């Protein structure tokens, strides 16, 4: 039925959605040869909804890679699963990105992306039923940030009805990673404010927290994080390809969780996690999920979500679960912790059960919320902005390339409207 | 019969070029 369009750009998205496809492949067992090699009926039958066929037994995943600089490409070949996507899609420039956005998105973004735009048409053209697109990629990097802000205007004005989903990394509170960081970020939430359907914030640094508190890490690397949010991911759409009690799609999923169009940005959270040692002392069940989910220190967003109230609350569970036991913990978290959701929505959380686990676990959970807590993030990078902005810091770079100040004063216009309404809805 | 050649040498009043407080307002 319904097909997914992976979009992979930037080098923090391109190493994500490697991790991603090693995961989606073992999942429906496809060795990296795209040979299917699996045990199980459900690996094949919704295999389509990433995988084309190239006839010979072998799967092709439905991944565009697009980047300025050939050497992340050049990584991705010659590793592991390298051979897994057909090389027709690994559509890259020469010139690079340098962190500026202006440049990504005005000058090699604008020559690049019209291969770019027909490799998504082509890929497009092969499907049955095109439900939505997903975009992996960083906030930070120019590539990304500019290379995925114009992409998804151009996809946008192509496909208006279908749904666009982006997983994107957003700015650290403690430290930063690029000197520009903030101009960026601001220029990149000021187009997916306007053209995208849902973006989860995952933040690097509540990774790396969760990995070393939780997972008991001492050494986690890019590797790791990559990991938990291709476990996120997978766990986002396991609806789309097994079957459950209780399913849901990218649309329901989009409704439930956006009450007005601008206020979709959410914090993705996952359970069970626990280190290698402590899995022999503590017992698995739904219990354990829900205590688990709704936890400050297991969310994969820099922001305490204690400091506001929920919007909405979704909950994709994986395994199978009892499903009055799920929903007596739903209105357990509903009724003890009542002061932190909005008193004009009820029935706060919408819930799924996927009847697959992932590959080792007897039961799992996926978290979804709309906090108004963002706002903090917001605010931080709105304030940071304008630090920056008001003595012209890094100015120059972004103004050669052809952007004006008029560009950067309604961008910032934007987002303290966008805070405003968050503070306004709390 | 000579003087050393000695000038008064003076940078009197040097501005900044980098509009740093362009935006302060
Ligand atoms: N989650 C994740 N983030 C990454 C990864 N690699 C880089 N990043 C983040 O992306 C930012 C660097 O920008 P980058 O995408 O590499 O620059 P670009 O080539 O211009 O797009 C940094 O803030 C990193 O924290 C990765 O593998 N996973």
């Amino acid at each position: 039925m319904r097909e997914i369009v992976h979009i992979q750009a930037g080098q923090c998205g391109n190493q994500i959605g490697a991790k991603f496809w090693e995961v989606i492949s073992d999942e429906h067992g496809i060795d990296p040869t795209g040979s299917y090699h699996g045990d199980s009926d459900l690996q094949l039958e919704r295999i389509n909804v990433y995988y084309n066929e190239a006839a010979g037994n072998k799967y092709v995943p439905r991944a565009i890679l697009v980047d300025l600089e050939p050497g992340t490409m050049d990584s991705v070949r010659s590793g592991p699963f390298g051979q897994i996507f057909r090389p027709d899609n690994f559509v890259f420039g020469q010139s690079g990105a340098g962190n500026n956005w202006a440049k990504g998105h005005y000058t090699e973004g604008a020559e690049l992306v019209d291969s770019v735009l027909d490799v998504v048409r082509k890929e497009s053209e092969s499907c049955d039923c095109l439900q939505g697109f997903q975009l992996t990629h960083s906030l930070g990097g120019g590539t990304g940030s500019g290379m995925g802000t114009l992409l998804i205007s151009k996809i946008r004005e192509e496909y208006p009805d279908r749904i666009m989903n982006t997983f994107s990394v957003v700015p650290s509170p403690k430290v930063s990673d690029t000197v520009v960081e903030p101009y960026n970020a601001t220029l990149s939430v000021h187009q997916l404010v306007e053209n995208t359907d849902e973006t989860y914030c995952i933040d690097n640094e509540a990774l790396y927290d969760i990995c070393f508190r939780t997972l008991k890490l001492t050494t986690p690397t890019y590797g790791d994080l990559n990991h938990l949010v291709s476990a996120t991911m997978s766990g986002v759409t396991t609806c789309l390809r097994f079957p459950g009690q209780l399913n849901a799609d990218l649309r329901k999923l989009a409704v439930n969780m956006v009450p007005f169009p601008r206020l979709h940005f959410f914090m993705p959270g996952f359970a069970p996690l626990t280190s290698r040692g402590s899995q022999q002392y503590r017992a698995l069940t739904v219990p354990e999920l829900t205590q688990q989910m709704f936890d400050a220190k297991n969310m994969m967003a820099a922001c305490d979500p204690r400091h506001g109230r929920y919007l909405t609350v979704a909950a994709v569970f994986r395994g199978r679960m009892s499903m009055k036991e799920v929903d007596e913990q739903m209105l357990n978290v509903q009724n003890k912790n009542s002061s932190y959701f909005v008193e004009w929505i009820p029935n706060n959380v919408k819930t799924a059960v996927c009847d697959i686990p992932p590959r080792g676990l007897k039961m799992s959970a996926t978290f979804i919320g709309n906090s108004t807590a963002i706002q903090e993030l917001f605010k931080r990078i709105s304030e940071q902005f304008t630090a920056m902005f008001r003595r012209k810091a890094f100015l120059h770079w972004y103004t050669g390339e052809g952007m004006d100040e008029m560009e950067f004063t309604e961008a910032e216009s934007n987002m303290n409207d966008l805070v405003s309404e968050y503070q306004q809805y709390q | 019969k000579v003087q050393i050649i000695n000038k008064k040498l003076d940078l009197s009043n040097v501005q900044s070029k980098c509009g740093s407080k362009d935006n302060i307002k």
